[PDB]
């Protein structure tokens, strides 16, 4: 009855935390052929968060659960190195170059980590 | 805070199922309402998981924290469950300041 | 009375969060000339603590205390956001080049920040 | 902790001087102690200072924190000393996993 909705909300909630380009980076890498990415990409041309839950969906009804887990984790995983890499090198170097105080760096990095 | 633990529900929610009971003893819901919840939901599992986190959040306003779901999570070994919820989180974190 | 063993617990506080190769830059930027710090060295040849604390204590007898200030705060900046880069990228390079869960990223970068 | 907080007090001591009972102030030190360390140690501007802190420590033995030295100082607009707390606290939190 509600397994749909509650599938739904999941997979919205991964697509809220990924980029267009991301997710059809990581569907692509993982048998969502460029003809479902197509299909899918025309019939969202206006609806962009869309087109990332349908990418997201076809590629959620291809997978063991065990792979589906390992892949996606995988893919947030270096997503997320590779951004704290970015900003936390902005704020050093930021911070580095300053003449002044920065008493903020440390509530700076406690907020990029917040959990 | 309050969206933080709506994305991190709907991650356990579509992601636990069988050992649901095992999760609920960990975020200390007393027996009187995991009988209840088995009573008000019996078609589905998604929505049985779901109850059983909003009487926790309900259970500590300030302290309910995702950092101690994860930790309910892991002592249950739903460690691909409690990965995808910190992974998910910490991608919520980067984009407070991008996003 | 105790102005000189406060000013000596201060000074070791100090001596002890820098080395002894930034101890010697730091006060050769601000007006102790190799002269002085030659003379320092040799007469603490074991002692490299020692050398530590005659080089400040030398230092933080030639200076207006908003400029001591100004001088020692931005070199203790400068050090710890250099030493916060290396370490940090660290822990990003493991854990980005693991296959194993990094569960504690977080913890490792609290405790960096810790206060 | 305990080495922390010394490390602390040692720069704030030889740091503070004119201003140190507004400092006391700040650390909810009452007048009633205030007045006492006016009287035991006539001397040493730095040996009041260090006193009002001891009282500040005993008086929360778990939550004597450097953070909040730090808020206590730049409360007082003793914002040169707080940056020298603090780059020192910050110093020592990257020696404890190299040394
Ligand atoms: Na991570
Ligand atoms: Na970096």
């Amino acid at each position: 009855n509600l397994s749909d909705v509650d599938l739904s909300k999941y997979i919205t909630t991964i697509a809220g935390v990924m980029t267009l380009s991301q997710v059809k980076g990581f569907v692509r890498k993982n048998g969502v052929n460029e003809a479902k990415i197509d299909e899918i990409k025309n019939d969202n041309v206006q609806d962009t968060a869309e087109q990332k839950v349908q990418l997201l969906r076809n590629w959620h009804q291809l997978h063991g659960k065990k792979e589906a887990y390992d892949t996606l984790i995988k893919d947030l995983k270096k997503a997320n190195l590779c951004t704290l890499a970015e900003k936390i090198q902005t704020i050093i170097l930021k911070d580095i170059t300053s003449d002044s105080e920065n008493s903020n760096f440390r509530n700076e990095i406690q907020s990029l980590v917040l959990e | 805070g309050e969206e933080d633990l709506c994305a991190a529900f709907n991650v356990i929610c579509d992601n636990v199922g069988k050992d649901w009971r095992r999760l609920a003893r960990q975020l200390k819901v007393s027996d009187t309402k995991i009988d209840s919840i088995e009573d008000r939901y019996p078609r589905n599992l998604t929505e049985r998981v779901r109850e059983s986190l909003r009487i926790w959040k309900n259970t500590e306003k300030e302290n309910a924290t995702v950092a101690h779901l994860v930790g309910a999570l892991r002592s249950c070994q739903m460690n691909l469950v409690a990965d995808l919820v910190q992974e998910v989180q910490q991608a919520r974190d980067l984009q407070n300041r991008s996003g």
